[PDB]
């Protein structure tokens, strides 16, 4: 019923370099995501950094493109995104971000 | 019910304090973070708090005066001149919809 999917699965990155990636997930009944692990990881304090665009947002069929600004080396984890609907179904899918130096 | 920030006082003695409270605290909201003026700009950043976490971590704007509260509400303490102005409050939810909506002060 529930589909979910994140645009380049397991994403690196040199440090000071931001992330791009696109949260897909559409269903019967309205689907929405769950971004707490993001947010926790990449977000600790709230702050202007992570970028949301919600490329054809709709009730069933919610995709967005996050942008992390700014990534620091010590940034590195993998991250549990979540989307839930109306009859009560969850779905975890799960990705990684690892960064690194340039000199 | 959308987010809105009454100050008090409006109008605001030197060396008083003045409370941003804010009256439409969303759900599923990870927290809040406090900028000084009209856009939510993180080079004017006054403080955020992840309501999780419970951890408050000042921004570039801090003075050391607010002490940002759980309820989002702010409270500046000994205010002059430079406070004077606008406070945009984002308020960032666990599906990245996130919230702002700003409040005023003027000093005297």
């Amino acid at each position: 019923k529930i589909e979910l999917t994140v645009s380049p699965e397991n994403i690196t990155v040199y440090e000071g370099e931001d992330v791009k990636f696109t949260v897909t997930a559409k269903s019967d009944s309205k689907t929405t995501l769950d971004f707490s692990d993001l947010l926790t990881k990449y977000n600790p304090s709230v702050s202007d950094r992570i970028s949301t665009n919600y490329k054809t947002n709709t009730d069933n069929h919610k995709i967005a493109e996050i942008t992390i600004k700014n990534l620091k080396l010590n940034e590195s984890q993998t991250v549990t995104l979540k989307a839930k609907d109306d009859s009560g179904n969850v779905v975890e899918k799960t990705f990684t971000i690892t960064v690194q130096k340039k000199e | 019910a959308q987010l809105t920030t009454e100050s008090m006082p409006f109008n605001v003695a030197e060396g008083k304090e003045v409370l941003l409270l804010v009256h439409n605290l969303p759900q599923q909201l990870f927290g809040y973070s406090w900028y000084k003026g009209e856009r939510v700009d993180g080079n004017r950043q006054i403080v955020g708090y992840a309501i999780g976490t419970q951890q408050a971590t000042p921004g570039p704007a801090n003075s050391g005066r607010e002490t940002i509260y759980p309820n989002a509400s702010l409270l500046i303490q000994n205010v002059t001149q430079n406070d004077t102005g606008f406070y945009t409050l984002q308020v960032i939810k666990s599906d990245l919809v996130n919230e702002e909506a700003t409040g005023q002060f003027h000093v005297y």
